[PDB]
């Protein structure tokens, strides 16, 4: 209930400072993955997937972590339809991540487009 | 060229410039057509020969698969009627058969000089260079596919009839 | 008088009314002259954006009946890139016949396609529409499909204005 | 590498040494030749000296003078002055062409530094920049043995 | 160049490339006075072309204006003169 | 007499080589400033490097405080900046006893002016190659910004900016001042001034910059104070608290 | 050297209208054109 | 050690002239148009307002100085030199005539005394002359309004209208045709803006053209409502506006 | 260009006068000097050359004190190097009678500053081509300033200047990092005597004779003083250890 979400924000502070924004120290998947996983636990994934989404806009243990992150949640969404459906479009265009500006290599990032523009098609 | 454009990065700026100049109208002239400007024209390196210019010049040709022309200045000062005209000429020629095309041009004093003193020796063969040079490039054919790159160490002794726009446009510095 | 008494405002009006008198008495040379003369009066000294843009206008006038549809063109060109940046702000008269006169020069130059463009334009067009843009659309067209009918149909309902 | 500074000492005579011990054919090249009043001839003239350096290396290209491959100066009389540029640049553009392999040497003198295009500033050319000081107590005894 | 004549090279090369209600010409007739028809030409030419090579199709009166101030200078010269400011 | 740069005298044109030199590459220092206006505030913001980890940058400065109230900041080398510093100090000060009231900027600005043009004018002395941004909150004036530059002339601001950049800061500070109709943005605390400075920096010289990159420098009323270095970082950190 | 440049000015005016001489008119226009050079700022 | 420069800067050379006057002088002429007008009913003068950024005061900016109360001063030339030697007028200006005689310094004798300022700079070196013109413009009430020209030696002539600057000659002929004396002093300030239109091109306003008047009195230029005891200023600076008025006004 | 070379009286377009870059050059041409910031002080040594057993040591020492508390190291040429802090004396007298206080180190900086900023608005007078490291602890803090011949200076946390700068410095970067600042004033003659050894390696052409001096607030108490007896002879050891040769 609220310890297993403070060690995921507690742990954020600690992975804010643990980045890379400088030659400071390291940019890893693992942090990212305890934060990711056990918040949708804690709550549901919709929930987990507002609230990221916020938090993506500032740091992120350099943008790959995230972008992983991103396609498990959105298969979710998918799996429900309606209103989470929705929440796709809303997510994508809120920030770039998997429609990455940063870099415009990866075959995550032209997967979660594809889904996106056959749901809008039909 | 003999030399990577990927390998010699860390003379970054230098490398961007010069891949936004050249590259881009030689693989794509459908965008600058499109629009209703010209494709750029003829750019200079000015800065340290020293310092690794001589390096980016071969590392450009090499990403295109241009055909690097290297000129010795003084070779194209021939003493006798005309052989100096044909060089000009033929050089011109086959670059637009084996376009793209880097003509690149190694200190540019002598065959685009400003005049000794004013005065003359020798420095007439240097304007009848010259004048061939503004010819092909105020003339009917038009610079795109391929393309003429300056070096020269100093500004100084550049002619003012490249300084202007038209005859060089694109000016990369050396940081 | 005027080029002896510093009235130089005024002579750029004179020569611009001189043109005219000229051009309907059927010297075409004359008026070309006389506006040349305005032109070199106009630069003399500092005056209004309109003024400019309204010798410009005349230029054009001259460029289609002593030919270079093309010349013509572009002056016309010249004067309505400035009403667009003015907007709305263009008197009535002045917008009005710069662009009823080059949705024509296109039709004579044999540039038809680009009638249907300034058609679409809506500033290079601005929100008008009368008879005048109307009839230029409808020859515009009797002329694509080579169709007679057409061409006598636009004549006639918008005659008044028109011709 | 590049030297000035006084000879007078047997900068000359050093040079030789080096061919010596080396074992480098020792080339001695005059800068006032190539400066030809005739087209190129003078470029080619550089590359031969090349051609033939690394055919005989080790070699020395002992330079006499650095006053005609050099002293273009940094005005509008370095238009004038081409022919020195040319027989140069050549020379390094050629040396750093080839900088991997050590074949051959190059060595310009003069009792001091004249005004050059930048060259000191890479492996491949002319590196080195080696100073001449002047004897001590040591030194002029050993010269007087 | 008197100040109609500045603004009759600006309007024909600005036909001849890109262009929209933005392109205004009441801002470079502050931007410029006086310089050679020669000059005037060269210059907007090459503001369209450098446009383009950064990687914009669109020229705006906001293109024109970013490309022309890169080129002026890039050294900081202290307003004009030592007569006036 | 001799010549026209070997002794400051008339070039043949009517023109002084030195003053025009000296408006050139003093300001290449690896220095780039702009100072804007606040409401009840005036922000400096100002380039300020250290290149050495063993030079201790509090020594470093540019931005110094001419007297409790005001401050000036210099753009060019610190052999120039500390002349122009002893005589505005002391200025400031011979100011506040004789007239019986605290120096204002612009008046500091045209003294300092007249003095430079007479050293223009000698044969054994130079103009400073410095330019001058003298800064406070005056009560007879509120937020005012008056620069002087190195050839005698000075005239006076609503915001300035100084180094080849200039241009990119202006463009963006007209348009914003001509769809508000004011030149002076309204907002109290010290902290939203200097994120509106920073907003117009960031988008014009295209970059942000470390603590210890920037200095900034807050003129207030009856105080100017510099910004220590955490104080400098909250405020990068707190525009991007919003993002 | 000005009166010889008086005619040559004054022609350029009758060859534009397309006169097969000069005229007197041209002449005064003409000296005008001179005095207009002398006097600069 | 310290100076040791006392050797004139300024010499004669081969063919009478002085190297320094010659070269400040072509400074001046490359100055900012201005001009001086006697109405008669008046004196106007007009001069160029600049700006150097549209977010720069151009409040602290001096084109138009009050050497004293009554008169103006404009130039054409170098502005620094101009803005020094302003200062040493209104300072000898007002302890050597404002309390001993009574009242400001007659205008033909202030002009003699900045001629004399430049004069000094010009014998003496350590310090190169001054590089600027003046035109002095003024109103003494027993000389009437007055138009003088201070050259950079600091010879000086009379004048009743002038221009100097560039594109001075033109200037002065449509002035000259213009105004030939009894003149309403707002009638003078229409022919001015006329004649600088003529003269300059590219962009006209009158948030660009400075204007000074001495040809007026308010009781607030007595500097008191109360009784008067003494005539004080004519010296009045028009605001922005009151010039657009004018230049309304046809 | 030209008028530059002979004059500091005219401004040059560089930014950067020709003689000016001349006195820089001198001070390149002379001796290594250092000086080392601590967490309490700051602790001076300075490479004293050795030519020939006619010299005397201790009395061609190139530290000179200036009050109390000031101790005065430089590098370039000795007559331009005394003539400054002889200068710099005088204003300490002067500063002394006048607010009953010792002349701070941040004071000394600019007073020196402004007789070499005087000498380059003049031609009619001639710079200094010394750099001078100087420091002490005062009212206000422990300081190690650096004095370049410009007119140019700041504090800093660690200086060199001379032949022997580069090697210095890297030397200094090292233990600086290590330490917090340097440690203690006692480690800091070890460290220092270290950083002399390593400079010396641009020299080897003459011996050196090791002379170090110290302002401490915990060990000298505020006074500058010179190290030597058997803290000198511990350094000289501790330098040989580590560095071997």
């Amino acid at each position: 209930a609220q310890n297993d979400c403070n060690s995921a924000l507690d742990q954020l502070l600690v992975l804010e400072k643990k980045t890379r924004q400088a030659s400071d120290l390291a940019s890893s998947k693992e942090v990212l993955a305890k934060i990711v996983d056990l918040l949708a636990s804690r709550n549901k994934w919709d929930d987990l997937n507002e609230q990221l989404t916020l938090l993506s806009k500032k740091h992120g243990q350099l943008k790959l972590s995230i972008q992983y992150m991103i396609q498990k949640v959105m298969e979710y969404l998918k799996s429900s339809k309606s209103l989470d459906l929705n929440t796709r479009i809303s997510v994508i265009e809120t920030i770039r991540v998997v429609t990455e500006n940063k870099i415009f290599v990866e075959v995550e990032r032209a997967r979660v487009t594809k889904d996106l523009v056959e749901i809008k098609k039909e | 060229g003999e030399i990577t454009f990927d390998g010699i990065g860390g003379l970054t700026e230098q490398i961007r410039e010069l891949r936004e100049v050249i590259e881009l109208p030689l693989k794509n002239p459908e965008i600058f057509q499109r629009v209703g400007i010209k494709p750029p024209k003829g750019v200079l390196l000015y800065g340290p020969p020293g310092t690794g210019k001589t390096l980016l010049a071969k590392a450009v040709a090499a990403t295109i698969g241009a055909n690097f022309i290297f000129s010795p200045a003084s070779g194209i000062v021939d003493k006798y009627i005309g052989e100096s005209a044909r060089i000009i000429r033929e050089m011109f020629a086959y670059a637009k058969e084996h376009e793209p095309c880097i003509i690149f041009m190694d200190e540019v004093d002598a065959i685009g000089g400003r005049r000794f003193s004013e005065g003359t020796s020798a420095d007439r063969e240097i304007q009848r260079t010259l004048m061939e040079l503004l010819t092909q490039m105020d003339g009917f054919d038009n610079l795109g596919q391929t393309k003429i790159i300056m070096a020269t160490n100093r500004p100084d002794t550049l002619d003012p009839a490249l300084l202007r726009p038209g005859r060089l446009d694109r000016k990369v510095e050396i940081p | 008088e005027f080029k002896k008494l510093d009235d130089k405002p005024s002579l750029v009006d004179v020569h611009l009314l001189e043109s005219k008198v000229y051009h309907k008495l059927r010297n075409l040379a004359k008026s070309k002259a006389s506006l040349t003369a305005a032109r070199t009066a106009a630069n003399s000294i500092y005056c209004p954006t309109q003024t400019v843009a309204e010798l410009d206008l005349m230029s054009g006038i001259l460029h289609c009946e002593d030919k270079d549809y093309k010349t013509a063109f572009s002056y016309f060109f010249e004067s309505f890139e400035s009403y667009h940046n003015l907007t709305t702000h263009n008197s009535y008269e002045k917008a009005c016949q710069v662009l009823k006169y080059m949705l024509l020069s296109k039709i004579m130059l044999n540039l038809i396609d680009d009638v249907k463009n300034i058609l679409n334009a809506k500033y290079t067009k601005e929100t008008y529409q009368s008879r005048g843009i109307d009839a230029m659309k409808a020859v515009a067209e009797a002329y694509n499909n080579r169709s007679l009918l057409d061409f006598n149909t636009a004549l006639k309902q918008y005659e008044k204005e028109l011709m | 590498a590049l030297m000035y500074g006084p000879p007078g000492t047997g900068k000359t005579l050093l040079a030789r040494a080096c061919a010596a011990q080396t074992n480098a054919t020792f080339l001695k090249l005059a800068a006032p030749q190539l400066v030809q009043m005739y087209i190129g001839e003078g470029a080619k003239l550089v590359r031969d000296a090349f051609a033939l350096a690394k055919e005989k290396a080790p070699t020395i290209i002992f330079i006499d003078e650095l006053d005609a491959i050099g002293t273009k100066r940094f005005d509008s009389e370095k238009s004038g002055d081409r022919e020195v540029q040319r027989t140069m640049l050549e020379l390094l553009n050629q040396l750093d062409g080839f900088s991997s392999d050590d074949r051959v040497k190059v060595l310009a003198a003069t009792n001091r530094v004249d005004v050059l295009d930048p060259a000191l500033l890479r492996s491949g050319r002319l590196d080195r920049k080696i100073e001449f000081p002047l004897p001590s107590e040591d030194s002029r005894a050993q010269i007087l043995q | 160049r008197d100040r109609r004549e500045r603004r009759l090279i600006f309007g024909t090369i600005a036909s001849k490339m890109s262009l929209a209600p933005e392109a205004d010409l009441d801002s470079l007739i502050i931007r410029n006075d006086s310089l050679s028809g020669a000059v005037i030409a060269a210059i907007m030419q090459e503001a369209g072309l450098r446009a383009v090579r950064k990687n914009r199709y669109v020229i705006l009166q906001s293109d024109l204006e970013e490309a022309y101030a890169t080129q002026v200078k890039t050294d900081n010269t202290v307003d004009k003169f030592d007569f006036y400011k | 007499a001799g010549y026209d740069r070997h002794i400051t005298i008339f070039s043949p044109e009517g023109r002084l080589y030195q003053v025009e030199y000296a408006f050139k590459a003093t300001n290449q220092t690896n220095i780039n400033s702009l100072a804007v206006r606040g409401k009840d505030c005036t922000v400096v913001i100002s380039q300020k490097k250290v290149p050495d980890k063993l030079l201790d940058p509090t020594t470093v400065s540019y931005i110094f405080c001419i007297s409790r109230t005001i401050g000036m900041v210099v753009n060019g080398p610190i052999p120039d900046a500390r002349n122009a510093a002893l005589r505005a100090k002391a200025e400031a000060a011979e100011f506040r006893y004789k007239y019986g009231y605290d120096m204002p900027c612009d008046v500091l600005a045209k003294r300092m002016a007249n003095l430079s043009q007479i050293y223009t004018q000698r044969a054994y002395m130079r103009p400073l190659g410095v330019i001058l941004t003298f800064v406070s909150v005056d009560e007879e004036l509120g937020p005012s910004i008056y620069k002087t530059d190195p050839a005698g002339y000075y005239v006076g601001y609503k915001a300035t900016a100084t180094g080849p950049k200039q241009q990119e800061i202006t463009t963006n500070l007209e348009n914003h001042f001509k769809k508000s109709k004011i030149d002076h943005i309204n907002e109290e605390s010290w902290e939203k001034v200097v994120e509106f400075a920073i907003t117009h920096m960031i988008d014009a010289l295209g970059t942000e910059f470390s603590k210890n990159d920037l200095e900034v420098g807050v003129a207030t009323k009856d105080k100017f104070f510099t910004l220590s270095a955490e104080n400098i970082e909250e405020r990068l950190v707190a525009i991007a608290e919003q993002d | 050297a000005d009166v010889k440049g008086v005619c040559t000015e004054a022609g350029m005016y009758a060859l534009r209208e397309r006169r097969i001489h000069v005229t007197q008119e041209d002449f005064e226009l003409a000296v005008g054109k001179v005095m207009n050079k002398n006097q600069e700022t | 050690m310290t100076d040791r420069y006392s050797f004139s800067l300024t010499t004669f050379s081969p063919s009478g002239k002085l190297g320094q006057i010659d070269y400040a002088l072509t400074a001046v002429k490359q100055g900012v148009t201005s001009l001086g007008i006697k109405a008669t009913n008046g004196v106007v003068i007009a001069t160029e307002k600049k700006s150097s950024s549209p977010l720069a005061m151009s409040e602290t900016l001096s084109k138009v100085s009050l050497l004293t109360p009554d008169i103006g001063a404009v130039y054409s030339g170098m502005g620094p030199d101009y803005r020094v030697l302003v200062d040493k007028s209104r300072k000898v200006a007002h302890t050597s005539y404002k309390r001993i005689y009574g009242e400001y310094p007659p205008t033909k004798l202030l002009v003699s005394e900045v001629a004399k300022i430049m004069q000094e700079a010009t014998q003496s070196g350590g310090v190169r002359p001054f590089g600027v013109s003046l035109l002095i413009a003024g109103h003494d009430e027993f000389n009437g309004f007055s138009l003088y020209q201070v050259d950079p030696s600091g010879s000086y002539f009379p004048w009743k209208a002038t221009a100097i600057g560039k594109g001075s000659v033109a200037a002065k002929t449509f002035l000259e045709k213009r105004w030939n004396d009894e003149l309403e002093l707002e009638d003078a300030i229409h022919i001015a803006l006329l004649t600088l239109k003529e003269s300059v091109e590219g962009e006209f306003n009158g948030d660009t053209i400075e204007l000074a008047i001495i040809g007026d009195e308010n009781p607030d230029l007595l500097g008191y409502t109360g009784i008067p005891t003494d005539k004080g200023p004519r010296f009045r600076k028009l605001t922005s506006q009151e010039i657009n008025d004018r230049l309304e006004a046809l | 260009g030209t008028g530059y070379d002979l004059s500091n009286s005219v401004f040059s377009p560089d930014g950067r006068n020709f003689q000016v870059e001349y006195a820089v050059k001198a001070v390149e041409n002379g001796t290594t000097s250092i000086g080392i910031k601590c967490n309490d002080g700051v602790v001076f040594a300075v490479e004293k050359l050795i030519t020939s057993k006619l010299l005397v040591p201790q009395k061609n020492v190139k530290i000179q004190v200036v009050d109390r508390h000031i101790g005065c190291v430089y590098s370039g040429l000795i007559p331009d190097g005394r003539h400054l802090v002889n200068r710099g004396r005088e204003e300490a007298a002067s500063f002394k009678k006048l607010y009953k206080t010792p002349i701070p180190i941040p004071a000394f900086a600019d007073r020196l500053g402004q007789y070499v900023q005087a000498h380059t608005l003049y031609n009619s007078v001639r710079p200094f081509g010394v750099s001078t490291i100087f420091g002490g602890v005062d009212k206000n803090g422990a300081h190690l300033y650096m004095l370049e011949p410009s007119g140019s200076y700041w504090g800093y946390k660690g200086a060199a200047t001379g032949k022997g700068r580069q090697s210095a410095k890297a030397e200094l970067e090292k233990l600086v990092d290590h330490h917090p600042e340097g440690l203690s004033a006692r480690e800091a003659v070890k460290q220092a005597a270290k950083i002399i050894y390593l400079a010396h390696e641009d020299n080897k052409e003459k011996d050196f004779e090791l002379e170090i001096s110290w302002c401490s607030l915990s060990e000298t108490n505020g006074l500058h003083k010179f190290v030597k007896g058997d803290l000198l002879q511990e350094a000289i050891d501790f330098a040989q250890k580590e560095i071997n040769g």
